[PDB]
């Protein structure tokens, strides 16, 4: 059972590597791995990320991701599963990367940006989100400003609308 | 980092010319041959409607050019074309050669010769599609043209810059008032005023070739070949090339029309014309409209026909008359495309 | 040199799709080919779908197939034995004698796709062709290189008059008849086989005037769609090469744009007006144009055309108007009552009878 | 069976339009590309599989029969319908 | 916009690179009005005969390159996703010969008159190409339907096709 | 202020979809701008994409538009002149004096998309 749904649509990758992971160990070591993985692609973005192109045969795809495993094999563990299986499929392996991320953030992070009325960047790193905002809220507003720009609250205009309105 | 080097290195190489020359930004790659239609990858700087070559001798021009990749119709048989193939943008936008080296020439939809009587000589390329005159310019018909029949002459008169529309069944002689008009041009066509020199175009949209060439040799026997230049796209040439001829035919026309001439051109067969287009649309995927033609079949006759009109003094009065040839099916006047 | 192998990844109905390797892959309108027990079945390229994946249609029947099947590029489109040889043997869609007769001797083999001639090529006087037939040749002329539309039925000879021109234009110039079956019904063609063993037009120790292709009606679509492109080269390579006044029978031309639609709907293109096939009119252009009179010689085409509903205004109907010339409307027992031609000459009209 | 061990047969199909519907069925059901009236493309190419089997048999084969009566109903009396 | 999103669908769904040797055996994907794409079955014929857990038989008419589309000949009630399924091997085929004499059968050679097992002296296809064009001869033998109508103003033949058109 | 700037992806006949940037995105049936050679090219948007894109309308001829082209936004729906000076000028869809005498000198310029009068 993951924590989140991404309901599919190129997602499922993620999902299902995470339910891989999950069955039996290294939640995180994948997780890291990967994330130099994309570190490494966007070291060299003109030989990265349009060698993801689909105009690419199958054993292309097959060279350049074996191309991708070097540097002491730092793919590790069912990552490699995946180059295989983004070989012979869709190809473009950006966009799955952050739903996974996004997964085990909120296996082990659940923070959330809100503020409602106040347009802050209140990241939290709780898995209770009780009373921990009332801290990240003080903090961000002690320092910082990010950018705290409403540039009009919603609830005096909306107000005069509808009363000029009769 | 060396080793990531080399081996991006290496992975430069056997990718050939989908990332790694040209950077596919003035070239392309066929992804995939459809019906009439060829997915090509890269070609950055490709504008809308850019002519296309497919390494093959095929022309191509773009509709499609969402981010991806580029949707590209195939002007020729899809045969020619194939996957995996290189093309290269001409960098212009679909033209055809213009000028007043035309006349006793026969060309296809592309301008290209035909006849075999060697190149074509052309005083400018002008754009297939062209925007028509505005408001300003055009100004009210007043000089005739006489087409030589006494029904079309004495009743329904027909000027310079009007565009009188031939309806007609199957067999209704449509063709025969048309060349009858062409023939009767040679009055004023071989004396000096050229206000009164009308020259002609003739445009053969899903004709038999055989019929074509009858027709040359018509000319041919009249002494019609010279101030006439006739453009074919036969019912086995490719639709987008039918689709296209008459376009190109309006530029040849408005070269006289804008240089002060006055000219004559003929749609035959504007109903096979309004085909070929639905063919190309149902295999772009449109949607189908009333009998299935897409709703942008009035668009297409408007933006053909309108761009033939009599022109004001100022810009040199000028003058280009339209004559659509459309057969009606079951003697009504009440379908769609009539 | 290395023969070019992929393997089969879906049979869809009569359509198949196969994945090729890297530069690899044909043109489409090629000839397929795989082993199979039975014999050949070849497939024609139609589409390419991308990722060295290719959509054909199968001109034989698909059973019994299997997902890695090895299959072998021809080189071309499907070529048909084609030579003076052909006369007098039985000859399908894909080449293959179904006469039994041995194999077919032709030295020459000749792709079934190929152009019409150019512009220049084509005649600029439109000839006239001697039929025999005293009404025929004299109030609805046959012209040489035409399009005649038999309009006929049943019960009227139309078969008869058929033989009868035959032997009239081998006799008269050079004519040597090439029979296209489209949809052959396979009694009708059986009894037409023995008939032309009969009349002699066929003659199986002497030489014949006449080659029989024919798809029967059992057949999966496109074969029926293809066995008047091979006829029609089997008429040209007679015209082309030896200068005569060749002539060409069609079965039935609906059931050839039938064909056309129903291979349109299988692939996914979206039918145009009624239930037909977008490219109607290209493909109606593409065959009758080919069919033409040239410098060399002369092909004239006779076909029998159906009308749908007994309707002048359906697409198919208008479509093959586009490419008649003239026409021969044999009465149905309106002149078959006494006159044996029975063509109804105040139906039967033409567009060359002319000063 | 029948008409290759020599004897003569008759067949009676009966009613091949309710055939053409399950087709239609199965194909639609199987994503397959639809036609006219939504009928599967090759039903023509069933129906000719099905109807051209019926045959005579030559003498050298058996001089076997096989006669084939089919039943095609019509709606509203339109024999110009796709099927019929 | 730098990159699009890869999969608006996609055949495979449960990427655990696991679980070989389904060439003879297969797992059920989706079912639903009278079929189930299954996947697996490398090496399934067209139109083959097909087995499933439960009893129920099925017939391989779509072979995608990822899953296998079957009909199903009986409820979809009996299947299930994630059923095993074997295939069987052979084509459609019935029990043929001189014993179906007086005995009502199913679509496929199962005895539905409750008589009794039924006798067979072989097993044909059910799908089988028609006679050639040479081993036919002209019909000449006559069928008597007993209509007067039918018998003197349109005749059938041994051998012959004859449509009963009508509302 | 800071003008909107975008990229345009795709340009499909009369349909062209432009790419923007943080925040930037421009709002419905509000005038676009493509520098063309000819002339001024707007882009009335149409429809919301997602992901920094929109769907816009050409009100002119979408000859030789390059993906990632240069957009600006015009801040508001297209403008046209108002007032008793349009009385005898010719003008267009966007509100050029076409009639070529002279440019429009109107002291006011309203949006082409207004709400009902209501009761
Ligand atoms: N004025 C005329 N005098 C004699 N014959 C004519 C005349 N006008 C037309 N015809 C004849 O009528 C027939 C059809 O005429 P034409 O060649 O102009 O075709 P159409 O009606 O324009 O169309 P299509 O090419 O589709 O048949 C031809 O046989 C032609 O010779
Ligand atoms: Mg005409």
């Amino acid at each position: 059972p993951p924590p989140v749904r991404l309901f599919g649509v190129e997602g499922t990758y993620a999902t299902a590597l995470y339910q891989a992971a999950a069955k039996n160990s290294s939640i995180d070591a994948a997780f890291q791995s990967l994330q130099k993985v994309e570190s490494t692609v966007k070291k060299n973005p003109k030989l990265g990320h349009l060698l993801l192109n689909p105009a690419l045969s199958l054993k292309d795809r097959n060279s350049v991701i074996d191309a991708i495993v070097e540097t002491h094999k730092n793919l590790d563990g069912y990552v490699v599963n995946l180059l295989k299986v983004l070989s012979e499929n869709n190809r473009l392996g950006c966009f799955e990367k952050i739903a996974s991320d996004f997964g085990v953030l909120n296996d082990a992070h659940n923070g959330l940006l809100k503020g409602t009325v106040t347009s802050a960047e209140p990241l939290d790193p709780k898995s209770f989100k009780r009373i921990e905002k009332a801290l990240s809220a003080s903090k961000l507003v002690g320092q910082g400003k990010s950018l705290k720009l409403e540039n009009v609250v919603k609830p005096e205009i909306k107000g005069g609308l509808i009363v000029e309105l009769g | 980092k060396a080793q990531p080097t080399e081996v991006s290195s290496i992975l430069e190489e056997r990718i050939k010319g989908v990332s790694d020359e040209a950077n596919l930004n003035e070239t392309g790659r066929v992804l995939a041959v459809g019906d009439g239609i060829a997915r090509v990858f890269g070609l950055n700087n490709i504008q809308a409607e850019e002519l296309v070559e497919f390494s093959s001798g095929v022309k191509g021009m773009a509709l499609n050019l969402e981010p991806g990749q580029v949707g590209i119709v195939l002007f020729g048989s899809d045969r020619l074309v194939k996957e995996g193939e290189l093309v290269k943008r001409t960098g212009n936008i679909v033209d055809v050669p213009v000028g007043p080296g035309l006349l006793g020439r026969v060309v296809d939809a592309l301008g290209n010769p035909i006849d075999g009587k060697g190149p074509i000589d052309a005083a400018g390329r002008s754009r297939a599609q062209v925007k028509a005159p505005g408001i300003l310019p055009r100004r009210s018909v007043h000089e005739p043209v006489q087409t030589g029949l006494k029904a079309v002459d004495a009743l329904v008169p027909i000027g310079r810059g009007q565009r009188e529309l031939i309806i007609g069944d199957r067999q209704t002689g449509k063709t025969a008032v048309a060349l009858d008009t062409i023939l009767n041009q040679k009055r004023w066509n071989n004396g000096s005023d050229e206000s009164k020199k009308l020259y002609c175009v003739y445009v053969a949209v899903g004709q038999k070739r055989s019929t074509v060439a009858q027709l040359v040799q018509t000319l041919e026997q009249h002494d019609a070949m010279k101030y006439s230049i006739i453009v074919a796209a036969t019912a086995s040439e490719a639709a987008p090339l039918q689709y296209l001829a008459p376009f190109t035919a309006a530029s040849i026309g408005e070269w006289f029309r804008d240089n002060g001439k006055h000219a004559l051109i003929v749609y035959d067969d504007l109903s096979k014309q309004a085909v070929a287009y639905r063919q190309l649309s149902l295999l772009l995927r449109r949607p189908p409209g009333r009998e299935a033609y897409p709703g942008d079949v009035f668009y297409l006759h408007s933006r053909l026909l309108e761009r033939a009109a009599k022109l004001s003094e100022k810009e040199g009065s000028g003058s280009l008359t339209a004559l659509p040839v459309i057969e009606t099916q079951g003697g009504d006047v009440s379908a769609y495309i009539p | 040199s290395t023969p070019i192998t992929g393997k089969v990844t879906a049979v869809i109905g009569a359509i198949v799709d196969v994945h090729f390797e890297q530069s690899e892959l044909p043109a489409i309108l090629n000839a397929l080919e795989i082993k199979t027990p039975q014999g050949k079945l070849v497939l024609e390229v139609a589409q390419h779908l991308g990722e060295n994946t290719v959509r054909t249609i199968a001109m034989d029947g698909t059973e019994g197939l299997v997902r890695g099947e090895k299959v072998l590029d021809t080189g071309g489109p499907i070529s048909v034995p084609v030579g003076r040889e052909t006369l007098g043997r039985i000859i399908n869609v894909i080449g293959e004698p179904i006469d039994e007769r041995g194999p077919i001797k032709s030295k020459l083999r000749k792709p079934i796709h190929a152009d019409p001639p150019s512009f220049a090529e084509q005649s600029t006087s439109a000839e006239i062709l001697e039929t025999g037939i005293k009404v025929v040749d004299l109030l609805a002329p046959y012209a040489r290189g035409g399009k005649i539309g038999l309009f006929g039925g049943a019960g009227v000879g139309k078969t008869v008059f058929i033989q009868e021109l035959i032997n009239n234009i081998a006799k008269a110039h050079g004519g040597f008849s090439v029979f296209t079956g489209v949809g052959e019904r396979t009694r009708e063609g059986n009894d037409l086989y023995r008939e032309m063993k009969e009349t002699g037009v066929i003659n199986l120790e002497g030489e014949s005037k006449v080659a029989l292709v024919f798809g029967q009606m059992n057949e999966p679509p496109g074969a029926r769609a293809r066995v008047a492109l091979t006829g029609l080269t089997i008429a040209e390579y007679f015209r082309d090469e030896e200068g005569q006044d060749v002539l060409l029978f069609i079965d039935n031309i609906f059931r050839f744009t039938q064909a056309g639609s129903e291979v349109s709907a299988l692939l996914g293109r979206i039918p145009s007006a009624v239930g037909y096939q977008p490219t109607l009119a290209t493909d109606m252009g593409l065959l009758q144009e080919r069919i033409t009179t040239t410098k060399k010689g002369s092909v004239t085409s006779v076909q029998a055309v159906y009308v749908p509903a007994d309707d002048l205004t359906d697409p198919a109907p208008a479509t093959t108007f586009a490419h008649l010339d003239a026409t021969t409307v044999l009465s149905r027992g309106i002149s078959e009552l006494g006159i044996y031609p029975a063509v109804d000459p105040l139906d039967s009209k033409s567009r060359l009878l002319d000063a």
